[PDB]
């Protein structure tokens, strides 16, 4: 009973999509899968770590609340859709990528000149629309890593030496998950009944994996936790 | 410094009294030097 | 005498004037907060330099980006660059 | 007696924050108390907050 507690384990990892993913942890004593659930659920969709768009630049735009001759999309529209463009960046931790396009069509996060470290998870991501055969884009997107919801305003306190005339600021949601759901379910372990077992869901932009967001979480209750551990 | 506040009509001497001096002109700015 | 919009304004520094441009007009795009120079104008002063800054400034706690500047000129006056 | 007229046109995006008014169609009005975090809001079994 003192040293009775079972010490759960990742058991199996459903992958139903790229983004929608399942992972199992058993087995959990009585009453240790809901605390265990809560904890995992409040720090995933709070402190999940995750690459973002922070600043973009365009040849021809001098601000947001502009227009671009043949282009179908408002600036800010072109934005808010490049807010919600999923990027994995490897080491460098801030990227300066690229984007030419030319002619008639959707101009989408496929046309980012390739890098080596990053990588598009949703290449069919629209971005703008070009509809004129001479209409040409060209665009510059910084993608930084952080951690929360960091708004373009509390990034303005910085002053280096201002900013050129056409750099516009796009508030960053570095967040990669955005649901997480959590079941406690029967187990069966040898002969014992009274054992639970975890199933949590999570949906994500797919820039991170389900077991490396789960061991980050443990890894900071853990760290959380130290402190009570040694009370003094 | 002061206890109550008298209020009568005042005569034309005491009027006298209280002006600095005697307005004679209606311009009031030169326009050119303020 | 008449009053001249220049981006010649005394009594400001140079860190002031960056955002105007050769016209005395604050370029587009630029972000401004307040108490910022936008458009640069002097007066003519007393008859007793001989100019005193009257330049349109923002407004205290007011901050945004410029996107649009109107120029309307009366006839017989020279436009200027931005017009 | 005027010569020249500038107007300069400001944009400024405003974001929602306590203290502004929302309302509905029903008559109801309201100010933002709070901008809870997304985990603190109620969800149901799917997972979904409101």
């Amino acid at each position: 009973s003192v040293t009775e507690f079972l010490k759960p384990r990742l058991v199996d990892i459903e992958q139903v999509s790229s983004t929608h993913a399942k992972v199992t942890l058993e087995p959990l004593e009585r009453g240790f899968g809901h605390t265990l659930g809560n904890a995992l659920r409040r720090i995933l969709l709070s402190s999940m770590p995750g690459c973002a768009v922070t600043e973009v630049e365009i040849d021809g735009v001098l601000h947001e609340y502009s227009t671009k001759e043949g282009v179908q999309e408002d600036i800010l529209e072109i934005l808010l859709n490049l807010k919600g463009l999923a990027v994995r960046v490897q080491g460098k931790d801030e990227v300066i990528l690229t984007l030419n396009k030319s002619g008639i069509g959707p101009v989408t996060a496929a046309d980012i000149t390739h890098d080596g470290d990053v990588e598009i998870v949703k290449p069919q991501h629209v971005i703008c629309h070009l509809t004129d055969e001479n209409a040409s884009i060209s665009m510059r997107i910084k993608v930084q890593r952080g951690r929360g919801y960091v708004p373009a305003s509390t990034r303005i306190h910085s002053e280096e030496d201002e900013r050129p005339i056409g750099r516009l600021l796009v508030d960053a949601c570095y967040s990669p998950v955005e649901r997480i759901a959590y079941n406690v379910e029967a187990a069966r372990v040898e002969q014992r009944t009274d054992l639970d077992k975890l199933v949590i869901e999570m949906e994500t932009n797919g820039t991170i994996d389900p077991e490396e967001a789960i061991r980050r979480a443990a890894t900071i209750l853990a760290e959380q936790l130290e402190a009570f551990v040694d009370l003094r | 410094e002061f206890d109550a506040i008298k209020i009568a009509l005042a005569s034309p001497d005491m009027i006298r009294s209280w002006s600095f001096g005697e307005v004679k002109k209606p311009e009031t700015i030169n326009y050119r030097t303020f | 005498g008449p009053e001249e919009i220049t981006a010649d304004i005394p009594n400001v520094g140079e860190a002031a004037l960056s955002k105007l441009d050769e016209s005395g007009i604050v370029y587009i795009g630029a972000e401004v907060t307040g108490g910022d120079i936008l458009v640069g104008k002097v007066t003519p002063k007393g008859e007793t330099s001989d100019v005193k800054d009257s330049s349109l400034r923002v407004p205290n706690g007011v901050s945004g980006t410029v996107i649009d500047v109107q120029v309307f000129t009366r006839d017989g006056v020279e436009k200027d660059k931005r017009a | 007696g005027v010569l020249k007229i500038v107007k300069v046109y400001l944009a400024v995006k405003r974001r929602i924050q306590p203290g502004d008014k929302m309302a509905g169609r029903h008559g109801n009005k309201g100010v933002i108390s709070k901008i809870n975090p997304i985990e603190d809001m109620p969800y149901d079994e799917n997972g979904t907050p409101v």
